[PDB]
């Protein structure tokens, strides 16, 4: 039932630079949300999962911080290894998928 | 000013901490099962003003139940005998019994085995379960014991015969054991009628799914419980305030017939049946019934704001899921229950019974852990047993749109001791304590 | 067997004071069982043995030297000593009950000092 | 390891006044001995501590308050005090022991509340 | 858990009476692991215990009855009073520490005649 | 006894004997002991005493 | 089997029988053992046993 968009579609971010994703919900989620990384080719990794707890081996570089309809996850020193694809994720209902925010060198 | 530190013994303060608990039980049993000492005087009392957390999904106790039930088996199969030499390859007929239908393998299954002078091997045959036998490749005729494939099978001891004895629990001098009383209390969160005891009101350690039996009823209207983490939950508890009565019987006659593995073991397995053959089954009245499903479709549309309700029978897993398992005696039922949970309802006196048939199975993959199998030895002649269901074991699923749906659910046996032990807290007390007062000591 | 384990609840600091020494009575009367028994004589002598540090020795209640810091629970607590209970306190002065403790051990130390120092004449 | 259980046997309800220290030191020095070991200690706390609620702490004689009874044992022992020894006595005496026990709990209840009632006036 | 075993070494016959209060306190906080916990307990009580019975109780140092003797140490150790640690005299005097207790033991024992005999009269 | 019974050997290390046993019981318990010549085992004595 | 064959000797293509889930069934098998775990058996030069 619950629809989870993900804004902005694409991120131009040089390297060292900071990046912010925002993730919306139809309805509400409380906490129940998470942030998951896409490298085209492997398989998708835990960042946070918890609205900010870190998973562990992380960089601390990470941070998602949010709750209720509206979250965010950012980036602080981004490397260039970070360039991939991001994705929130909620599990407060039947769980779903964002369509995904882009980011690129610039 | 002139404030000066006193320090008092036996004072009212309490923690959380972990412990070790002991049993305690009627005068007698068959032998932390007997357990002492006995079942002592009860006592009580109330704390009227403490306001108290309480959570149910992640107390201790509730762990030490079940790492007992486990161990406490194991205490006694250990000494009865091991079915390895068994597993030979059996060679059966399946059609000596006109009445063909249920139990398939017969005599005149075939096998060879080891007497007492372990040169002599020999010829013998019994029967067995369609649902305890497994099909070798291509020869018809070919089947295997089923769990012999990964686990070294044994035999519960005929003379030891289990029940759901009553079984109280009790923490050492120094905690104490806090209990909330508040009738609405939904699993998680503050009580403010709190009370203490050392020993908890006996629990019955039944093992059953898709509904549970014997246990002590809610004294309010039926509860609904559940974890409130999140609204996925894994299971669902609903305790009722009124108990359905439901009968389960087996009808044939069972003929034990004993065979040898020497030195000393004797293995018992089910010899020719007599008397025509019939389905077990169980009854329970429709009136009730129907009662009960309404009393839970009403609460359960408290959580879920506005949705229809409409219950589905299971759809997946194991015998232990798919129906209702339970023991009876020296036997286990699998009643499939598909015809009970097929109401629907929308938003906005015992006449009548439903019978539903329910196959039974000897070997019993131990429901706690891989490794172990039980085999049930037969029971000879009729069998009957009353008992009443007290909640049912609910997983929501989903299926359709403003509609939620659920299911039986729940084989994690743990559910069904969280489902009498949630009352309950163990506390770790700290009598000791200073304050100030207008008093030193005079030398 | 016990009784009256802890019915204290809801008196304030010194009007639980009655009940005190029932509250201290209980400790009356497979192998689970026996680690039972054996916590519950440690834990007993762990606080009795305790009292003996602090030089109070029998009894349920008793006046000491050092005074009580107003530091601490930066705090006076005679305003709310007739209307609250014990946790709120005991959880409170948490923050300090460590330092409070070698405070008694020492208030007891110097006891012994004055004793000896005069009955060394008789 | 012990030293001479009960010599004094034969004695009588006062002629035993003072062989009891010996009588009460002896504590000195295949899982059974395991076992032996810590009913050792069970028993001798639930005694040590028992006199503790009393009031007579480390004494093994005490006076005290709650009066003898003409109810209770319904007699005088002062004339068979010189000629009869104690298990008579004791055997007697049992049909309310459980009541003077607490009796003597109550009776050492109200020293704490006279004596705080005093002190805190220093 | 502890404080401070043993830091008064060095020290000798009365100038290690300070720390006497730290030495008395450490009792606090696979099957051995479970003897170990029971050796604690005897080990503790019959020490403790054994106070009683010569009539100190909850006391670090305490005067009593039964003079010293030209026999047992035929000594005098006022002079090395102040030059010799515990060790070097614990040593000398074993030769009858063993009867000294039993000494210790008469010594209290008198004590609660000469109290009854004169309480009685209340 | 191969019919009914799982016979084991005893290890030729061992080699047992009526070694004397004292009984002792823990504190706070005791044994009275009889001494009466003619005690014919129940009913009363009157020349007790106790041990350990 | 192996050219590279020093070090572990005993190798496939020890051979020997085994007893399977069917207590009837036995079957052959194989695997390679350090010459140092096995002792040669009296005589037949090509019969080994665990040492």
């Amino acid at each position: 039932e619950i629809v989870m968009t993900q804004s902005p579609a694409t991120l131009s971010v040089s390297p060292g630079e900071r990046a912010t994703l925002s993730c919306r919900a139809s309805q509400s989620v409380s906490s129940n949300l998470a942030w998951y990384q896409q490298k085209p080719g492997q398989a998708p990794r835990l960042l946070i999962y918890g609205a900010s707890t870190r998973a562990t081996g992380i960089p601390a570089r990470f941070s998602g911080s949010g709750s209720g309809t509206e979250f965010t996850l950012t980036i602080s020193s981004m490397q260039s290894e970070d360039f991939a694809v991001y994705y929130c994720h909620q599990y407060n209902n039947w769980w779903t998928f964002g369509q995904g925010t882009k980011v690129e060198i610039k | 000013e002139n404030l000066w530190v006193t320090v008092y013994y036996g004072v009212p303060v309490w923690k959380e901490a972990k412990t070790t608990l002991f049993c305690a039980s009627d005068a007698k049993a068959y032998e932390t099962h007997a357990c002492v000492p006995t079942d002592p005087n009860p006592q009580e009392m109330v704390l009227k003003n403490v306001t108290e957390n309480f959570n149910m999904w992640k107390n201790d106790m509730v762990d030490q139940m079940h790492e007992d039930v486990i161990s406490l088996w194991d205490q006694s199969l250990k000494p009865c005998v091991k079915l390895t030499p068994l597993c030979v390859t059996l060679n059966c007929t399946n059609a000596t019994a006109s009445n063909s239908s249920i139990i398939e393998g017969m005599k005149n299954c075939s096998f060879n085995i080891t007497t007492e002078l372990r040169d002599k091997r020999e010829k013998k045959n019994a029967l067995f379960y369609k649902l305890d036998i497994v099909q070798l490749d291509g020869n018809s005729s070919q089947y295997r014991l089923i769990n012999c494939n990964t686990s070294v099978i044994t035999q519960a001891c005929p003379k030891v015969s289990f029940d759901p004895i009553p079984i109280h629990y009790c923490a050492p001098a120094g905690y104490a054991i806090l209990k909330c009383n508040n009738k609405t209390f939904t699993g998680t969160g503050p009580c403010n009628n709190v009370s203490t005891v050392q020993c908890t009101h006996g629990i019955k350690p039944v093992v059953s799914t898709q509904l549970l039996l014997n246990g002590s009823l809610a004294e309010g209207e039926i509860i609904i419980r559940s974890e409130n983490i999140t609204k996925n939950v894994k299971t669902i508890i609903v305790h009722l305030n009124e108990s359905v009565k439901i009968e389960c019987t087996r009808p044939n006659n069972k003929t034990r017939t004993s065979i040898r593995i020497g030195p000393g073991q004797a293995f018992y397995a089910t010899g020719q049946v007599i008397g025509d053959i019939r389905e077990a089954y169980c009854n329970i009245n429709e009136s009730k019934w129907n009662e009960t499903l309404q009393r839970v479709s009403k609460k359960l549309k408290e959580y879920f704001p506005h949705k229809n309700i409409t219950f589905q029978p299971s759809s997946g897993g194991d015998l232990e899921i798919t129906t209702h398992s339970f023991n009876c005696g020296g036997e286990f039922f699998y009643c499939n229950t598909s015809s009970l949970f097929n109401r629907t309802y929308m938003a906005n006196n015992s006449t009548r019974t439903i019978t539903i048939h329910c196959r039974i199975k000897q070997i019993i993959n131990m429901w706690q852990e891989v490794g172990r199998a039980m085999y049930a030895p037969p029971i000879a002649g009729n069998i009957t047993c009353i008992s009443n269901i007290t909640g049912l074991l609910l997983t929501r699923d989903g299926g359709k749109n403003n509609t939620e749906t659920f299911r039986p659910g729940g084989g994690n046996m743990k559910d069904n001791w969280r489902s009498e032990l949630y009352k309950y807290k163990v506390v770790k007390i700290e009598p000791l304590g200073v304050a100030p007062t207008r008093c030193k000591r005079r030398v | 067997v016990f009784l009256g384990f802890l019915g204290a609840a809801g008196s304030t600091m010194g009007a639980a004071s009655m009940t005190l020494t029932v509250q201290a009575r209980n400790l009356l009367s497979g192998i689970k069982q026996l680690q039972a028994r054996v916590l519950a004589v440690e834990r007993y002598l762990r606080d009795q043995q305790l009292l003996g540090i602090w030089g109070c020795s029998g009894k349920l209640i008793c006046c000491t030297n050092v005074p009580w810091n107003s530091s601490w629970s930066n705090r006076n607590l005679s305003e709310i000593w007739d209307n609250m209970t014990w946790l709120q306190w005991d959880k409170e002065i948490s923050n300090y009950t460590q330092i409070i403790y070698g405070l008694l051990e020492e208030s007891q130390n110097q006891q012994e000092k004055n004793e000896q120092d005069l009955l060394a004449l008789d």
